[PDB]
């Protein structure tokens, strides 16, 4: 699975975020635009087979399945180091 | 950091860069006059050797000491030095090359000596423990021959003195704009060119009064002459050295410029949006 | 005497005010804390034996009081501008 883009993803949550008055912090960003990224690449998993057998009412034995990601982020001015990169 | 101090570090890395424009302006004019004083010293020396070549070994020959090449015990230097700094790699190289040679020679259990002109070959060969004799200092990009004439008085002096066995001068070559070399050179005992003065068989000189006496002071002003030649293409590499050197110092700046701007713009926008949003998230 | 960290006291007043709804300043430093310092500051003194000799009810005399302060302020990258110091 490919994220086109993650700086955009960001910027349009934090549309949505100051449209509900919340309160931002570094870079105008909310405080859980962290959270936002955490909970989204940390699916892109391996599991192993009793997961998978688990999972699927034991219809498929003694694989493993997995989902790769590639997220990609836009860096202005090759700066490696500002709050969303 | 902030704005305010970044800008100033912008302002004063700017000022830096005038400075060192115009300090490559001005080694190039110089270098311009240094090597035309430095082709003007070429007839001199060109015709005394002519001279001294038909005089010693011609088609008649003479034995005077300096032509002969006795047994090294130990050997002199007379090093060639700028007097100002920001030259690059100049004096360094040539010390260096320099001191590798007088390691040989000290291997050998053969004695060194040396002469310094300029004065950062004095205080780097203070510095390492060399044994300096005489020393010239603050010429600066006037080199005359009346104020060379010391030093290497000492140098002749001690070598028909016996007290030394060969003569060197070490200094740097002017060859192209770009490039310049660090040479060391004998200049006693006489190196022996290849010019046939054979066809001069047709003639001799008069001589007033003796040929002995004036072979003498003929080897005497060649031997300064050279030194003055060697003196004047190192201040012509000097010059060509500090332009290149300030060309690149500018360069630098120009480059470093690039990045502390990017630094102060991102602080410029930090400043804003912490601002503004404690206004804001302050009111109601 | 030696304050350590005023720059501390400065904080803790300053969660005390932002807890109790009052107006933000900069850097959300309520807006007394000069006010704060100042008054704590102020009590170091030197006293002449006047007022010791009032205060003490005649028990001292010709003696004059004494009360040194060394406050101690952190400086985060060397900035001297920031609210506290």
């Amino acid at each position: 699975i490919i994220y086109d883009d993650l700086s955009k993803q960001a910027v349009a949550y934090r549309q949505i975020s100051l449209l509900l008055r919340r309160p931002p912090g570094r870079e105008a960003f909310p405080g859980d635009v962290f959270y936002l990224h955490s909970r989204l690449l940390e699916r892109a998993a391996r599991v192993n087979a009793e997961y998978v057998e688990a999972f699927t009412k034991g219809e498929v034995k003694g694989k493993t399945g997995s989902l790769t990601a590639l997220p990609i982020i836009e860096t202005q001015a090759g700066d490696v180091s500002a709050f969303v990169p | 950091a902030g704005a305010k101090d970044i800008r100033s570090k912008i302002a004063s890395v700017q000022n830096t860069q005038k400075i060192t424009k115009a300090m490559e302006m001005v080694a190039a004019s110089k270098m311009r006059k240094s090597q035309d004083r430095m082709a003007a010293s070429r007839p001199y020396a060109e015709t005394m050797r002519k001279v001294i070549g038909h005089l010693a070994h011609g088609n008649l020959e003479y034995k005077h000491p300096y032509l002969e090449d006795r047994d090294v015990k130990r050997v002199g230097y007379l090093v060639v030095s700028t007097d100002r700094g920001l030259a690059g790699g100049l004096n360094i190289n040539l010390f260096k090359k320099l001191l590798a040679e007088m390691k040989t020679w000290t291997d050998k259990g053969v004695q060194a000596d040396l002469a310094m002109i300029g004065s950062k070959g004095v205080s780097f060969f203070n510095s390492v423990g060399g044994n300096v004799v005489a020393q010239v200092t603050g010429m600066g990009d006037n080199p005359s021959l009346s104020e060379l004439i010391g030093p290497v008085k000492v140098m002749l002096q001690a070598y028909d003195e016996g007290r030394l066995d060969k003569l060197y001068i070490v200094s740097n070559k002017f060859i192209n704009t770009m490039s310049q070399v660090p040479t060391i050179s004998q200049l006693l005992p006489l190196p022996a060119s290849d010019d046939d003065d054979l066809k001069h068989k047709s003639w001799d000189y008069l001589y007033e009064p003796d040929p002995k006496a004036l072979l003498d002071t003929l080897l005497r002003r060649y031997v300064e002459s050279q030194v003055y030649q060697g003196v004047v293409e190192n201040l012509a590499s000097e010059q060509a050295a500090r332009m290149v050197a300030m060309k690149a110092a500018t360069d630098n700046g120009g480059s470093l410029i690039k990045e502390l701007q990017l630094v102060y713009n991102k602080a410029r926008q930090a400043s804003i949006t912490q601002e503004l949003t404690e206004i804001v998230s302050g009111a109601a």
